[PDB]
């Protein structure tokens, strides 16, 4: 029902990695495996077909092979743009019945680290007129893609009404995230200071809004 | 360019219907297939309809799938009946390479004879010599891929967003933004100055609140107007963003 792939594969820049695709005689064993590359924000791209043939425009660092019921996608030299989810596939008993692999998330290590840039927006006048107040903490340009966010108000940590997204890769190959503090209008005016504290690789970048000046 | 069109929100136990057309080209001379991916899960084959009008389907889902063409074969439709929350996925339209060849085959440890058109030669239980068999070889792969249409199956109804301007309080770089708040379903598209802003724009992935409406923000590092489009609710808001006068 599904071809087995490793859940994730890691490698550093310029290193060779391989992604296997384990099926059975009914699919992979027939020797016409294809490979697909899924990058967020872009359409899926076909990399390999017929076990070894490269699609148009695909770099020569991608290569495919097959030994019995296991096919392999090989990247000879890793680049940052190669970070994606990779899927194998094959027909089964018909040219219209196909099964995909389980997917392999590829990560390319060794990229240069960078602290997060933090921007904290206060609630707008329009939202405050509706008796609501959302504080918006936007975090960008950090690598690696791991960040811890802490909200504070007059020196006290706020744990309720906080929603934080996971880190997502940007177009410049560094990561982004955002955090939301959903308050009422009266709550926003009761405190004198609100802070978004973003900790990344042991270093904390803090931004603060004061209602008395917004 | 392959384009999938259809609703982004469907109520459970109803029929999800999607259409695929091509821009720059015609689907009439190519086989067209459907592939979907649920969030955090593998790609899943749905089916295809070749140039001969014949439809093939994922066997485990055949009883719920219907893939049809029109008279010109310029547009291809997909129907998924009796949908549940498991049918929430991004649905892709593809062009598919499909060829069935008949070649001679041999058992384990046997090889075909030279220029046969046929007996097999090797060592095994069949003897040194045995007759080859004509077997179908299935060639299949997805060629072109559409951008995909995100479909959410849910009982919650459509909710248009509220767009609020974002501006700092009272610099080297002035940062403004727009908060696309409390909308359903995904997605929304955000541009700035009708696309005249090429760089300095960062739109962040949406968050899903304890409530259950999504919210995202876009910000520009520099009048400025964010163009928020929520096609599901036929909403288009162009919110002017002005920094505080102070």
């Amino acid at each position: 029902a599904v071809l087995n792939q490793p859940s994730s594969v890691s490698g550093s820049l310029g290193q060779r990695v391989s992604i296997t695709c384990s099926g059975s005689s009914s699919n992979v064993g027939n020797g016409y495996v294809s490979w697909y590359q899924l990058i967020p924000g872009s359409a899926p791209r076909t990399l390999i077909y017929g076990d070894t043939s490269r699609a148009s425009g695909v770099p020569d660092r991608f290569s495919g092979s097959r030994s019995g019921n296991t096919a392999t996608l090989t990247i000879s030299s890793l680049q940052a743009e190669d970070e994606a989810d990779y899927f194998c596939a094959s027909a089964e008993d018909s040219s219209s019945n196909a099964v995909f692999g389980s997917g392999t998330t590829l990560t390319v290590l060794g990229q240069p680290k960078s602290p997060p840039s933090v921007t904290l927006f206060p609630p707008s006048t329009e939202e405050l007129n509706g008796n609501k107040a959302t504080l918006v903490c936007l975090i960008s340009d950090f690598y690696p893609g791991s960040v811890t966010v802490v909200w504070k108000a007059d020196g006290s940590t706020i744990t309720r009404n906080v929603e934080t997204t996971r880190a997502s890769k940007q177009s410049n190959s560094k990561y982004a995230a955002s955090s939301y503090l959903s308050l009422t209008s009266s709550d926003w005016k009761s405190k004198g200071s609100y802070s978004c504290e973003v900790t990344h690789e042991g270093s904390t970048v803090t931004k603060t809004v004061k209602p008395s000046e917004c | 360019q392959l384009r999938e069109s259809g609703p982004s929100l469907v109520k459970p136990s109803q029929t999800l219907s999607l259409t695929c057309t091509a821009s720059g080209f015609s689907l009439s001379d190519k086989a067209v297939g459907w592939v979907r991916q649920a969030p955090g899960k593998a790609l899943e084959w749905l089916g295809s309809i070749d140039t001969g009008g014949n439809a093939g389907y994922n066997p485990g889902l055949k009883s719920r799938l219907s893939i049809t063409q029109d008279n010109s074969k310029s547009q291809v439709s997909l129907s998924v009946s009796t949908v549940t929350t498991e049918d929430s996925a991004t649905y892709y339209c593809t062009t598919v390479h499909q060829k069935t060849r008949k070649t001679f085959s041999c058992p384990e440890g046997y090889s075909v004879g030279y220029s046969c058109g046929c007996n097999c030669h090797g060592r095994g239980v069949y003897g040194p010599i045995t007759s080859a068999s004509l077997t179908d070889n299935y060639e299949w792969y997805c060629d072109a891929w559409g951008q995909g249409l995100l479909v959410t199956v849910s009982s919650a109804s459509t909710t248009a967003p509220k767009v609020y301007p974002l501006s700092s309080c009272c610099s080297s770089t002035v940062t403004l933004g727009c908060l696309v708040s409390s909308y359903m379903p995904e997605p929304v598209t955000v541009t700035w100055n009708s696309g005249a802003l090429k760089s300095g724009v960062h739109t962040f992935p949406a968050v899903l609140q304890s409530s259950g409406l999504y919210s995202l923000s876009s910000m520009v590092t520099v009048t400025f107007t964010c163009n928020v489009a929520h096609p599901a609710s036929s909403t288009k808001v162009d919110k002017a963003v002005e920094p505080k006068s102070c």
